[PDB]
């Protein structure tokens, strides 16, 4: 995340941590966002798992927070079922369905207990967005600058806006690399946005007076650059893929 | 290739001192935080102290503080436990398990320690400590 704050416990207590396994007993690497849609399912973005879509590669961290006791028993998860979208494709510079299913349980099986420090997020209604120009807000752990090779140490949550489509399509912005199945996002500033490492982390927007996960960071031109917002998964779109991978 | 092996176990006389040690091979167990665990053979497993991978954070068990003291050296790829004033009710298997605590967590180990170690990615084989009269 590009400008904004740094977080605390219970102010994204759906977001998840998806770290990658290294060889050996060597600490694994953070590698994406996620957010906790079910007690037992993370959402995420597909791009984030293509070049290794084995589950295996993966665990979950959840309830992350300065004032949260780390407990393995509790807020660590195996990857027990990893969903990428079928019709997931790389383009020219737009990701299309990125989006991923994580299936979770600690080590005595368990999926996501609640707690102030981990709830599950709210899915939109199908094709409702907030309106544009809304204040949405987003988070992760991801490159403070583009030009920066750094991962924040903490948690971090920015405010973004809504930009509507007819204003994201414009040529000077994405043009036609822009489809209705994204979000696009950003500053009215161009200061703040979500970068590198952000991937799969929410976009969450009021659905008239409810947070609602809206969109699941996806791509952008640089971080926070002028006429370039950030550009994230429209979950209204996907709402019977998603189900129809859970129930 | 990784493997925590402990080492120290013995029968030891009530009031008696001992002291156990872990150590790892495969892996650089400094980047893990450690507990031991034990288990008494009527009771189920529970943390008896706990150690953070930079050694700055340590958490102890009710029944064994002021008693034992955990410590670790990085160099060497290891960590200690001292115990001292030994009484009967510390009868057990005695456990080291390893985790690596992910960044955005406060600093304590004390939830590490509490909830009887599941979850801890590695373990021991472990090492019997015995305290009787018998000795
Ligand atoms: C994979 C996912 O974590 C990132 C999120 C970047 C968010 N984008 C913006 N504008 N806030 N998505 C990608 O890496 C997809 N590819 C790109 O964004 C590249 N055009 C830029 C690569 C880079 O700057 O690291």
């Amino acid at each position: 995340i590009v400008g904004g704050e740094f977080t605390e416990v219970e102010n994204q207590p759906w977001f998840a941590a998806i770290y990658q396994k290294n060889k050996g007993g060597s600490p694994p690497s953070f590698k994406c966002g996620g957010s906790l849609i079910s007690p037992c399912w993370v959402a995420s973005a597909a791009h984030c798992f293509i070049q290794l879509p084995k589950k295996e590669n993966y665990v979950v961290y959840l309830g992350q927070s300065k004032e949260s006791s780390y407990n393995p028993g509790e807020m660590k998860f195996e990857v027990e079922q990893l969903i990428l979208h079928e019709y997931y494709r790389e383009d020219s510079l737009a990701y299309h369905n990125d989006i991923a299913l994580l299936k979770i349980r600690t080590s005595t099986g368990q999926c996501a207990q609640p707690s102030r420090s981990i709830q599950t997020i709210a899915l939109p209604p199908r094709f409702t967005d907030a309106p544009f120009g809304s204040d949405c807000e987003i988070t992760g752990f991801g490159k403070e600058s583009e030009s920066d090779y750094l991962y924040p140490k903490n948690l971090k949550m920015s405010v973004v806006k809504l930009v509507s489509h007819e204003q994201c399509m414009q040529p000077h912005y994405y043009g036609s690399e822009i489809n209705y199945k994204m979000l696009c996002a950003a500053d009215p500033e161009w200061k703040t946005d979500s970068c590198k490492g952000d991937s799969g982390g929410p976009l969450i927007c009021n659905i008239e007076g409810r947070p609602t996960l809206s969109g699941i960071v996806s791509w952008g031109r640089g971080c926070a650059e002028k006429n370039k917002p950030g550009v994230y998964t429209r979950v209204s779109h996907f709402l019977d893929w998603i189900q129809s991978h859970i129930g | 290739q990784v493997q925590l092996q402990e080492s120290g176990g013995g029968l030891v006389q009530p009031g008696g001192s001992l002291r156990l040690s872990c150590a790892a091979s495969g892996f650089t167990l400094g980047y893990y935080a450690i507990g031991w665990f034990r288990r008494a053979p009527g009771k189920e497993r529970e943390g008896v102290s706990c150690i953070s991978s930079s050694g700055g954070s340590t958490n102890y068990a009710d029944s064994v503080k002021g008693r034992f003291t955990i410590s670790r050296d990085n160099a060497k790829n290891t960590v200690d436990l001292q115990m001292n004033s030994l009484k009967p009710e510390d009868t057990a298997i005695y456990y080291c398990a390893a985790e690596w605590v992910p960044p955005g967590y406060g600093a304590t180990v004390q939830a590490l320690c509490n909830n009887a170690g599941y979850g801890m990615e590695y373990w021991g084989k472990g090492t019997q400590v015995t305290v009787s009269s018998a000795a």
